[PDB]
């Protein structure tokens, strides 16, 4: 499609305290944000984050992070860290680290 | 040091329909371009010339660009009835139509 | 510098039933692979992953990762997932977010 | 579909020093190279021509490039001691020279 548009990585950390305030199972407004961005084109991480699981350009990306924060006031308050990453390639080493583990050559 | 300082570039074109505006006689011209400015401020926008802002680019210039086009322009109604044209600047990823996303998607009001 | 080199990030996710076999406190190789990767060149996320201070080629990655298996040879046991990604550029919502809360405009 | 099928190239070129080989009489030229291009099939590399191999251009390419050159090649000294230039090829990032990095840093065994 137009190369100068990456995939996009979006990685944040809330206070539990200030959760706490909102929510009395603090698993719930994970779980809240993570049904919001599966419906807006990101996937979770089996580690951490939402990768978009397309290329989606800065305008789109910021348009989602504004209805996000019109839908969840509360993240105003409770948000310790909130970035957007722009992914340039992925690659996966699972199966190399298992290979070099392998010590069957010398 | 040497790294971290080139970030893309990420701006905004902005036209007002003059001929609108001093026709109706609803608002004062030079007052919209005050507002406009008062916003970009606010924001951390860089005023290029007349019809163009620019973020200072580094970390924050996402942001910068959320609050001056997602929340001042886009809610200012005097603004989007009166702009002849609405360019979301790019370097990398290309230039957009504001004006026709912003109707396609139901930002701001138009008519 | 280089403009062509970017900064990485490591994301990884291990399995704590394989970890078990060789660690009584499951804490301790998070602990030990943080300590690897702040000595190699990363820092570690308030969120996951590690993140290279500086922008690094993917040769020197790829001899970092080589180190880290030689290292913990449990790894290729215990690995989940290992991904190593192209850092585009990195941006910062975090005062943006609490600035969209603020209900002070309309 | 359209999407993730244009991964930037990795890849390496190898010279032997062919006249050193013949001339030392120690190993036979022709199965050196056929003992390289069975590394590239177990590491996953697509053989080029003589001197040159890729990766296939997808998300295990830094995989590949980590058994052929820092698991296979590297820790083999017939290879190392007979090699007259080897190359680290990236689109992306620039070439580099792996035999000056590998003295540097003590992979591998030279002299």
């Amino acid at each position: 499609q137009d190369p100068g548009i990456n995939r996009k990585a979006i990685n944040f950390d809330l206070s539990t305290k200030s959760l706490e305030k909102y929510f009395k199972d603090t698993r719930e407004p994970y779980s809240l944000i993570k049904k919001f961005m599966l419906e807006n084109g990101f996937e979770h991480r089996q580690y951490s984050g939402y990768t978009s699981k397309e290329p989606i350009n800065e305008r789109r990306v910021i348009r989602i992070i504004n209805k996000l924060t019109k839908k969840f006031t509360w993240l105003g308050e409770c948000v310790k860290e909130f970035d957007i990453t722009e992914i340039g390639e992925q690659y996966s080493l699972k199966e190399t680290i298992q290979d070099l583990c392998a010590k069957d050559f010398h | 040091d040497l790294e971290d300082l080139a970030y893309p570039l990420l701006g905004t074109r902005i036209v007002l329909d003059e001929e609108k505006i001093l026709k109706e006689g609803k608002y004062n011209l030079e007052d919209m371009y005050k507002m406009i400015d008062e916003y970009a401020k606010e924001s951390g926008m860089i005023k290029i010339n007349k019809e163009t802002y620019h973020c200072k680019g580094d970390k924050y210039d996402l942001g910068c660009m959320t609050l001056f086009i997602y929340k001042y322009l886009i809610d200012s109604e005097w603004f989007t009835k009166n702009a002849k044209e609405w360019i979301w600047i790019s370097e990398k990823e290309g230039n957009s139509d504001l004006i026709s996303a912003s109707k396609a998607e139901g930002e701001g009001i138009w008519e």
